[PDB]
């Protein structure tokens, strides 16, 4: 039949007081109500994705389309907090968060948030950059591109921006928030997959900037439409930021591939006041009670241009050095014991990496420290991956504490050319390429591939090759 | 003060009231600030339904006043140290004031101390990105005619460039002539554009300044 047969998929949504069986169970009603939803929402968002359904739901008369926005646009908040869902599973985007504030609501949607996939144990590089990193083709037609592009305008010429709007401005704020967030992804993929034609007129949003401009309506309506379009402007900003590496290894990679292109194709003196002033304020020569350390303060004299060792031969500079040292060494068992989610975790990861970066900066001053700091991570190494017969097992601390970014430290400290002499006068590719032959560790595999560098050729390649070649078959995959 | 929220019926002629007899200089706007602060912590988020017809009032009070010390302008200042996240839609009529203020040789030094202590607080709650270009060279103008507000002026602008990130970069040669042609020594303003000029970390440069805080207040 013609307009009653497909269309009742569609009745548990347009129909308030829907009643599928005659005679049930007086006891289970909203149990009853709640498995009506979930199956006709299963139902739509499964004849959307067959032509037949398409053509036959947006037939030009009195369809079955009109009617599924017709009744988003009546103030129920329960049919109209359950079509929202079907919206957004209809066009494949991500459900934010149940709140009452944008703020919260649009941190849960972004690009970049962290993901169980992304865990070292189960994806720990290679599926995090796939999310964040985008493809490599920028031709190819990408058929989902298409579909969304023809549902997009089928429902965008039967009224559904003048639905969604009505749906922002006169609902409660549980359901406005979700409602701005869909009309912004919905206004972000109409200039990324419309024709021209199709979206250089979506973007003025008449009917709200209308009752944005308005001062004969209640005061209450032109408020809460100005404060829609601050959030769409706000999400628009989200949207033009981009994904940014939420891990460390990938934000060096990114960082370094970054530095590379740069260079490829072409601040402050602070001479001996103002050093010692910050070298005096950040407490670490007053007492050496660590975690009372102002961090900042550490970062910002070791990150400072001309500060190198090298041209300031100050004691109390080689004091503030030792301490730091013996900090991060892992035989102090003062680093390497605090666990992971800690408080300040990156923070310190950060400044142990450009502080072994600033050792390197004196090449000629800053031997004796750093080929102490590499010797007692060498040490470490070979002690925890079971080259040793005291234990030989060691992975109950490497993967809870903050002993497993050691990898970060050599990683930053072979990009650089006077980085790798100094790596190699120790036996660290050596002691990676005995590492690569053993099979109960993985995960030492995993943080070897993911930290090295191989923008030159030397024996940074050769360790990728043998785990590539001779290996696990699990991080000969991973690899 | 004793019914929170439920004044919303009856707030309006309140405000009709006070547009009646707030006189621009007599002794009737010390109690007028008060009772604005009252209902703004009353109120608390639903102000700015509220604030407009206020707004007039304020800018009055700004410009044409003649208090001993400014000291109803000091007042009026403190007062909107409370607004916190409510003049979001109203920042652009009132900020300008506020800079007006500081930026001017001969104010009171107290009440340009007020105003660059209330812009600095100010963005512990808004989004003062925007509003970049009209606030970064009013202090670089108090900061090298001025030798007493070199403090305060700095740590409205370490609180102003630590919401924008790598957008301050441009800013840095121009601020330095003067910063190194007084001296001007401040440890979170070289921090921040230690942390900016050398990368810190990717993620945390370029950031929304109302996601950080909603990460912080949690
Ligand atoms: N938690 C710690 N952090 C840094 N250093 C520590 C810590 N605990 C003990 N130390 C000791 O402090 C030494 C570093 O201090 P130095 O660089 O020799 O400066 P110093 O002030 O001469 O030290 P001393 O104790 O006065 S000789 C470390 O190598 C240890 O001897």
């Amino acid at each position: 039949r013609a307009d009653v047969e497909l269309e009742r998929i569609l009745a548990p949504y347009t129909d308030f007081h829907y009643r599928h069986s005659p005679d049930t169970a007086e006891g289970q009603l909203k149990e009853d109500r709640e498995a009506r939803f979930l199956a006709s929402k299963m139902g739509i968002i499964a004849t959307f994705r067959s032509w037949a359904g398409i053509i036959n739901l947006c037939k030009p008369g009195n369809s079955g389309i009109q009617s599924l926005i017709g009744v988003l646009c009546i103030p129920n908040m329960e049919i109209r907090r359950g079509l929202l869902e079907v919206l957004y599973d209809i066009f494949r985007l991500p459900l934010p968060v149940v709140t009452e504030e944008f703020i919260e609501a649009l941190l849960s949607v972004d690009p970049g948030r962290f993901q169980d996939s992304w865990r070292l144990s189960d994806g720990f590089v290679a599926a995090e950059a796939k999310t964040i990193l985008p493809h490599r083709a920028r031709s190819r037609p990408d058929l989902m591109d298409n579909y969304l592009a023809l549902i997009l305008s089928a429902f965008i010429r039967n009224g559904l921006l003048e639905g969604l709007v009505e749906v922002i401005t006169n609902s409660d704020d549980h359901i406005s928030v979700r409602a701005t967030i869909l009309l912004g992804e919905l206004l972000h993929m109409a200039n990324t997959i419309l024709p021209h034609s199709h979206s250089h007129h979506l973007h003025c949003l008449p009917t709200l900037m209308n009752m944005a401009a308005s001062f004969d309506i209640p005061k209450e309506k032109r408020l809460r439409a100005s404060a829609a379009l601050n959030c769409l402007k706000r999400f628009h900003e989200m949207k033009k930021r981009g994904p940014k590496p939420y891990s460390l290894h990938l934000d060096h990679i990114i960082q370094k591939a970054i530095a590379t292109h740069q260079k490829r194709d072409q601040i402050l003196k602070d001479t001996e006041e103002a050093l010692l002033i910050n070298l005096r304020d950040s407490q670490v020569l007053q007492h050496k009670e660590n975690l009372e350390w102002n961090w900042n303060l550490i970062g910002t004299i070791l990150k400072w241009p001309n500060v190198n060792l090298r041209n300031y031969k100050d004691e109390q500079l080689h004091r503030f050095v030792r301490r730091l040292l013996y900090f991060y060494k892992p035989s102090s068992k003062l680093y390497a014991n605090l666990d992971l989610d800690f408080a300040k975790a990156k923070q310190l990861t950060v400044v142990g990496c450009q502080f072994t970066e600033f050792l390197l900066e004196s090449e000629e001053d800053g031997q004796g420290y750093l080929e102490d700091l590499v010797k007692d991570i060498v040490q470490w190494l070979n002690a925890s991956s079971g080259m040793k017969p005291e234990r030989s097992l060691q992975n109950n601390g490497l993967l809870t504490t903050l002993s497993q970014h050691y990898f970060l430290f050599i990683g930053t400290l072979s990009c650089h050319p006077h980085g790798v002499k100094m790596l190699e006068k120790c036996s660290v590719f050596q002691c990676l390429l005995n590492l690569c032959s053993l099979k109960n560790q993985d995960h030492l595999l995993k943080l070897t591939v993911s930290s090295l560098d191989y923008s030159r050729d030397g024996l940074a390649r050769v360790i990728l090759s043998k785990i590539l070649t001779a290996a696990t078959d699990a991080c000969r995959l991973y690899a | 003060s004793f019914v929170k929220s439920h004044i919303r019926p009856y707030m309006d002629e309140i405000v009709t009231l006070m547009r009646e007899f707030w006189v621009m200089n007599t002794s009737i706007q010390s109690t007028i600030i008060l009772l604005i602060e009252q209902i703004v912590v009353a109120l608390g988020g639903e102000f700015k339904l509220y604030l407009p017809q206020l707004i007039p009032h304020m800018l009055r009070v700004f410009m044409h006043d003649n208090s001993p010390g400014r000291i109803v302008s000091i007042k009026l200042l403190a007062a909107i140290q409370l607004f916190g996240a409510n003049l979001d839609d109203y920042l652009h009529l009132l900020l300008p004031p506020i800079v007006k203020l500081f930026d001017a040789p001969e104010a009171p030094l107290p009440s340009r101390k007020a105003a660059l202590e209330t812009v600095d607080r100010l963005t512990e709650s808004l989004d003062f990105t925007d509003y970049a270009s009209r606030i970064i060279h009013p202090i670089v103008r108090t900061l090298d005619q001025s030798p007493e507000l070199r403090s305060t002026a700095m740590d409205t602008l370490s609180s102003l460039v630590f919401q924008l990130g790598k957008k301050y970069q441009i800013f840095i040669p121009m601020v330095n002539k003067v910063l190194v042609r007084h001296r001007i020594n401040h440890q979170r303003y070289d921090v921040l554009i230690c942390r900016i000029v050398k990368g810190y970390t990717l993620a945390d440069e370029e950031e929304d300044p109302l996601i950080y805080q909603h990460r912080m207040l949690r």
